């Protein structure tokens, strides 16, 4: 849902 | 000539569309007021990252001693870093392994 | 708050989106920032961009 952009961060779980 | 100001979507991927990797520039976001974006055209497909970027030209100066109400200064930032303006956000991009590969010039010439 | 504001400190600007705006002048915040740093004061000599903390509501 929360896909406006890509985001550059290289995190997740 | 890499600071695109009123850049579609639409036009963003028609123009980095079939280009060789390394081309890069910057774009006001659709649905982000206020907002930049990082545009890379990868291995046949056009990526775009969400910056920030202060609204107004003047840089908001920040508050006495005391404690600041609505604390929110201008500077650029961008994922996990922050930096002075789009120019040293660009190079970082550049100089990172964001996307594909490095960025090498803007669409410009 | 329509648009009654008022300045706390002495802001300077240079002719850019900023207006030279003295402290304790009453200014109308008629514009704000998609982050709420910048408020968009209007006066008698016109609009202007005012920090989001040098500005406040008048006294109410």
């Amino acid at each position: 849902e929360p896909g406006p952009y890509a985001q550059p961060s290289v995190n997740t779980k | 000539s890499w600071y695109w100001g009123r850049l579609s979507r639409q036009e963003a991927v028609a123009l980095l569309q079939g280009q060789r990797h390394g081309v890069f520039l910057v774009r006001d976001s659709s649905t982000s007021p206020g907002d930049y974006v990082l545009s890379v055209s990868e291995n046949s497909r056009v990526s775009h990252y969400i910056i920030n970027s202060s609204g107004p030209r003047p840089p908001v100066p920040p508050s006495p001693a005391q404690p600041p109400p609505g604390v929110s200064p201008s500077r650029l930032r961008i994922g996990d870093q922050e930096f002075d303006s789009l120019p040293a956000l660009l190079e970082f991009y550049k100089i990172h392994y964001l996307d594909t590969t490095t960025l090498i010039e803007p669409v410009s010439r | 708050d329509p648009n009654l504001f008022v300045a706390l400190y002495d802001f300077v600007a240079s002719g850019d989106n900023t207006l030279s705006i003295t402290k304790g002048e009453k200014l109308r915040v008629l514009g704000y920032n998609h982050n709420g740093e910048w408020c968009e004061a209007q006066t008698k000599n016109g609009q202007g961009w005012v920090p989001s903390n040098y500005i406040t509501p008048v006294n109410s």
